């Protein structure tokens, strides 16, 4: 059941292609657990692509 | 809030539940009066990174818990303002040598207001005694002041030394805990000096009372301020000796100013929205 | 000039040993600086090095 929520953010928010799973990108299991919660703001498809965007600099940075 | 934490076990976790409800009711009302608290963070015992984290969620909380309770002088302050009226009114009354220099006094003493602001709530007391002081000399043709950059010290005028060890006594206890305190020390006799001096005398105990009560809450409140400033720079220092993005994470947390109480109170309840995602960088058991 | 010992205004002197003790508005700066030249002009050092 939970697991299926995930899939709308992956497809019909997101838009993120299907060889970009969740499983394919270990970072991304702890940013969506956190989106779920949040059932506010669907309606806008681009607030959700540069959040996920800008975490992954948070995450690759040697400085 | 719901503060949370890493390595504590059950038992602890449920003593800080407890130091909320007993806060009120503790004599000497400061983390560092308490160190047993302290000891409860775990040092030494588990990994220097939870020993500073540890800590935060205290002083954040701790912060958050004197906020709450708030001072609330409203219901003694209204007291002052009659005391103040009081001299007011019997102040014109009584003969002057020097009326002039004495009149102007009076002018300040009634321009006395409290503003719904906190941080000035100490300062309009202080020149509403100054202007009294000054004054109470006066009416016993006591010697005052005469060179430049010495104000008077406020001080209570002529009095028994029994009565001074009772009332002193007191203002030792509002430093204790201003959380809560009566103004039940009023035992003025209306043999001793004068109707103005008995009138000075308990706005002078107001007057004190505001100020030790307000000066107890903004020493405490800068230092656990500077606490937690101390706390974050050194966690930096080993967070950034490993790169990961939770560890990562935990930098961008501290960026933040803990200066001023809002930009910290938001630091809290920010924080344990996003438990869940940082924990992994902390090492535990 | 009077200072401030504690309830004293107690007057005070103090010598001005160098001349640049002076005022600026009895010692102007542009005064110092091309009186500066009459002793490099004793030193004979009209062009400085």
């Amino acid at each position: 059941k939970r697991d299926e929520k995930h899939r709308h953010v992956v497809n019909v928010v997101l838009e993120l292609p299907t060889e970009i799973s969740e499983a394919t990108h270990p970072v991304l299991a702890t940013m969506l657990s956190k989106y779920t919660r949040m059932s506010s703001l669907f309606n806008d498809k681009c607030a959700f692509k540069l959040d996920l965007l800008r975490m992954v600099a948070v995450s690759r940075t040697r400085r | 809030m719901s503060l949370q934490f890493i390595g504590l076990q059950r038992r602890d976790v449920v003593a800080l539940v407890n130091f909320l409800r007993h806060l009120t009711q503790k004599p000497d009302v400061d983390l560092e009066a308490h160190p047993k608290i302290l000891k409860k963070c775990g040092e030494k015992r588990l990994h220097r990174r939870t020993v500073l984290f540890n800590e935060l969620m205290l002083w954040l909380g701790y912060y958050r818990e004197l906020r709450f309770h708030n001072p609330d002088l409203s219901s003694v302050l209204e007291e002052f303002e009659v005391r103040c009226v009081a001299v007011a009114r019997r102040g014109y009354t009584y003969p002057f040598g020097d009326r002039g220099k004495a009149r102007d006094h009076l002018a300040v003493l009634d321009r006395t207001e409290f503003d719904t602001d906190v941080r000035h709530d100490a300062e309009i007391v202080e020149r509403a005694l100054v202007s009294a002081v000054i004054l109470a000399k006066m009416s016993v043709r006591e010697t005052l002041v005469t060179a430049i950059g010495q104000t008077e010290p406020i001080a209570f005028v002529h009095l028994k030394d029994t009565e001074v060890q009772r009332i002193e006594e007191n203002l030792e206890g509002v430093r204790r805990n201003m959380f809560c305190v009566k103004p039940l020390d009023l035992n003025l006799d209306r043999h001793a000096n004068t109707a103005l001096v008995n009138a000075v005398n308990k706005l002078v105990y107001t007057g004190r009372l505001i100020m030790n009560v307000r000066r107890s809450w903004e020493e405490l409140e800068r230092k656990c301020l500077a606490r937690i400033q101390e706390r974050c720079k050194l966690l930096v220092k080993e967070l950034r000796m490993c790169l990961s993005f939770d560890s990562n994470y935990c930098r961008n947390i501290l960026k933040h100013a803990v200066e001023n109480g809002d930009s910290a109170d938001t630091l809290l309840e920010l924080l344990i929205e996003d438990f869940d995602i940082y924990v992994d960088s902390f090492p535990q058991s | 000039t009077h200072c401030q010992e504690n309830s004293e205004t107690v007057a005070l002197c103090t010598p001005r040993i160098v001349i640049g003790n002076l005022p600026d508005g009895l010692a102007p700066g542009p005064f110092h600086e091309l009186r500066t030249w009459e002793i490099m002009e004793h030193m004979r050092l009209r062009p400085p090095p």
